[PDB]
Parts: C-alpha cells; structure tokens; sequence
C-alpha cells in the first residue's frame, strides 16, 4: 500500500 | 553559539565523542552488534543497525534499531542514539501519579474514537513555552504502553548529547510529522525543491550518488506555518522495483539539514526495507512486492507530480546554531499559531539525556489513522 519509511513505531 | 558541529550532525559535541561517551550505556541496554547494511543498497549511503537483547514477556528476543547519516560515524551513532532513546522509552512505575495535580485536557492530544478517557496513569512534565510543571497521560509519555488512551507510539521521543539537544530534537519532530500528517491529507502537493543553490557540499554528494545509481530523487515542500523546513525525499528507481519507492522526511531549523536529513533517511527506509528483518519490512517484502509498480506510482501520485519550483534560497531560515535560541525561537512560533504548550519529560535511564516531547493539537494522522483533528482541514487548505 504505502511507500517505504522510517522512523517510528506503533503498537497494534 | 553551542553548536560546535553545524555542517551535517547540528549537535554540541563530534559524533566521535558521543559514540566514546556513550559505551556504558550501550552495554546497559545489551547491545549484541552494530553494523553497517550499505551493502544491500547501490546508492553508497551509509546505514547502520543496532540490535539489542529484548524479553518480550516470556520469551528472549532481538530489538532492532536503524541510523542514518552523511559519513559512516553518524549512521552508527544514529542507531546507537535511537537505541537508547527508545531503551529510555519503557514504563517506569517511579515516574507514575495515580492522581493528578495538574492534568491536561486529554482531548487537546487528539483521541481515537475508541479511546477510554478514564487516565488511571500519569506522569509529571514541564511546559517550557508557560514555565510551569503539568501532568500528561502515561500512554502519551512511555512506549510501550497499554494503549488504554491510545495506540502507543514512538512520536516525539529523543536522545541527545544534553538535555535541550533532547528538547529539540524531539521538538522538531513533533513538528515534521505534524507536517507529514498534513501533507498526507492534501489532495496535492504542489512545491518542488531545486537543491542546485546548497551550499553545504554534502547535498551535492548525496544528490550525486543517487544520480549514478539511477534512483531519481524528487524533494517536496511540506514546511507547516512555523517556517521550520520539512522536506520529503521520494525516491523512484529506474529499476521499477515497487519495494523502492520510498520516502524520508527531514525537519530543522536550517533547511540544508533538513534536506540532509530527508535525503539520508531515503537510504535508511530503502536499506531496512531490503534488511527485512522488522515485521514491516517483511510484510512489504511479502505484499508490496505483487502490487503493480505503475499502480504505486498512480495511487501516490501527489508525491511524484508538482505544479512549480523554489530553490533552497526561497526556504526559511531561523537556525542560529544555539539551542536556547533556536528553542526560544520555536516556542515563539507554537505560541504565534495557538500551540500553547510544549511539554517535556525526562527520560534518562542510563546516563544519557532523553526525553518525550509532547505538544497538544500537533497531528499525528500520518503515525495513526485513527487521530486527526477537526482543524487539520482548515490547516491543509491553508497551506496547501
Ligand atoms: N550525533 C548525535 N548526537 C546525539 N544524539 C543523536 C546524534 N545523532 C542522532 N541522535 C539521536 O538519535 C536518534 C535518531 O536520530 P536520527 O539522526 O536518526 O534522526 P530521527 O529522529 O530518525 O529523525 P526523524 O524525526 O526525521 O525520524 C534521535 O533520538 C537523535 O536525537
Ligand atoms: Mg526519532
Ligand atoms: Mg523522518
């Protein structure tokens, strides 16, 4: 789906 | 003027010190190696790991941590750096009020519709804009958490080399994905930047090995009303490997090391994409890689196409290599646009300074689908 990135985390 | 190293890093000491100053902690947190992942990619840019010894409850495991820089010292400190910010990051029961003194209003951090707004778990900061002590959700300060207010989140922490090296950082921060968020709600995004005009040799190096590479690089205008540059780097590789679109943002006072930071960070989310070893990056590698090339490139197209060009020159400029004044300056700013409040915690855990930053209203859409203001609108039409 979305481009590629860095930087963070996001629990589910 | 206490930034002593003003060219690519913007920090008050060498990365050489830092990484020297820095061995203590690394061996706290357990540390198992530190390597460069050049290698993988074609664009000669150095990107660093660390990984650490994790327990995630029951079972031993590995935390995996990426750096980024112009010259290899940098990428590996950056990695170190983002190791112990994220190490310095866990709930600490110590920190913990059950009761408040002088709670924020909950709803000024911008909730999920699922949110339980009954905060059990609070934690005391600073708002540095007011003078004045303030209490702020645990779920808003540690990670991880357990995501009673939110979905836990890494936005706004930093480490650094003092405390307001910290602050800024994580200020700064805030303020790119802020920024992101907007822009990944605008239906366009119309402004192109011509880095020819730089003047810090380093973007012409790193512009010139992408161009031998074959990877075209596309820089867009996402600066928010703050006048503090945020600059995406698209990268769009002549191979059409889909895993290879890819973006980095950079935000700083000095729009050159904002671009910098965008342009190393385009190598980074490239080189842990072909690393494959986070869950993300798997996931993309089994998923993004059946999805049409020319389908990506359409679906975001709004990164690829502009309407017209300004060169760095054209970009603010309110850097002034001290970071009480470069701090003084940006809370002047937040306040200016109704941002009333800039909030830290420290985080110190192991001998180095790390913080949370927390500014009430800034967005973070562009982290968690499920947050978005009704005022984001207003501020995409606006700027964009
Ligand atoms: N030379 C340095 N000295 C002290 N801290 C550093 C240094 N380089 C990086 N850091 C810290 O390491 C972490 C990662 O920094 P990095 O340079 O990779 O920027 P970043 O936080 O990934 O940028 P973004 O906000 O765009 O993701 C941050 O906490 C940062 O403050
Ligand atoms: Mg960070
Ligand atoms: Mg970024």
């Amino acid at each position: 789906g979305r481009l590629g990135f860095y930087g963070y985390d996001l629990q589910d | 003027m206490d930034i002593k190293y003003k060219l690519a890093s913007y920090r008050i000491c060498s990365p050489e010190e830092t990484f020297e100053k820095i061995q203590e902690a690394l061996k706290k947190i357990e540390t198992v190696e530190i390597k460069n992942i050049q290698h993988l990619d074609k664009v000669n840019i150095p990107v660093y790991y660390l990984k650490r010894r994790v327990v995630v409850d029951g079972k031993e495991g590995i935390a995996i941590h990426y750096g980024k820089g112009a010259n290899d010292i940098q990428a590996k400190v950056s990695a170190c750096m983002e190791a112990i910010e994220r190490f310095s990051a866990s709930y600490d029961k110590n920190k913990v009020k059950e009761k408040p003194d002088n709670p924020i209003n909950v709803e000024d951090l911008i909730l999920p519709q699922y949110a339980d707004k009954n905060v059990k778990e609070w934690v005391e900061g600073i708002d540095i804009i007011n003078n004045e002590t303030i209490d702020v959700p645990a779920d808003a300060v540690f990670y991880p958490t357990s995501g009673k207010l939110f979905r836990g989140n890494t936005n706004g922490l930093a480490s650094g080399n003092n405390l307001d090296e910290a602050i800024l950082h994580a200020t700064l921060e805030i303020i790119e994905r802020d920024a992101w968020s907007l822009a990944d709600l605008a239906r366009k995004i119309p402004t192109k930047i011509n880095p020819e005009d730089a003047k810090n040799p380093l973007i012409h190096e790193l512009i010139e090995k992408y161009e031998k590479a074959g990877v075209k690089i596309i820089l867009k205008d996402l600066t928010s009303e703050f006048e503090i540059p945020v600059v995406a780097a698209i990268s769009d590789d002549l191979s059409k490997n889909p895993l290879m679109l890819c973006v980095g943002v950079g935000c700083h006072l000095h729009p050159e090391i904002a671009i910098l930071r965008a342009l190393t960070e385009v190598a980074q989310s490239r080189a842990s994409q072909l690393h494959g070893f986070r869950r993300d990056a798997k996931l993309r590698e089994e998923f993004t890689s059946k999805i049409p090339y020319e389908r990506l490139k359409r679906i975001h197209r709004k990164w690829f196409e502009f309407e017209g060009e300004i060169n760095i020159a054209d970009m603010p400029n309110n850097a002034r290599y001290d970071l009480k004044k470069d701090l003084k300056f940006i809370k002047d700013k937040l306040s200016e646009f109704g941002f009333d409040k800039l909030i830290y915690v420290d985080l110190n855990k192991v001998g180095v300074d790390a913080v949370r930053v927390i500014i009430p209203k800034m967005e973070v859409y562009t982290i968690d689908r499920d947050r978005l203001s009704r005022r984001a609108f207003e501020r995409v039409k606006k700027l964009y």
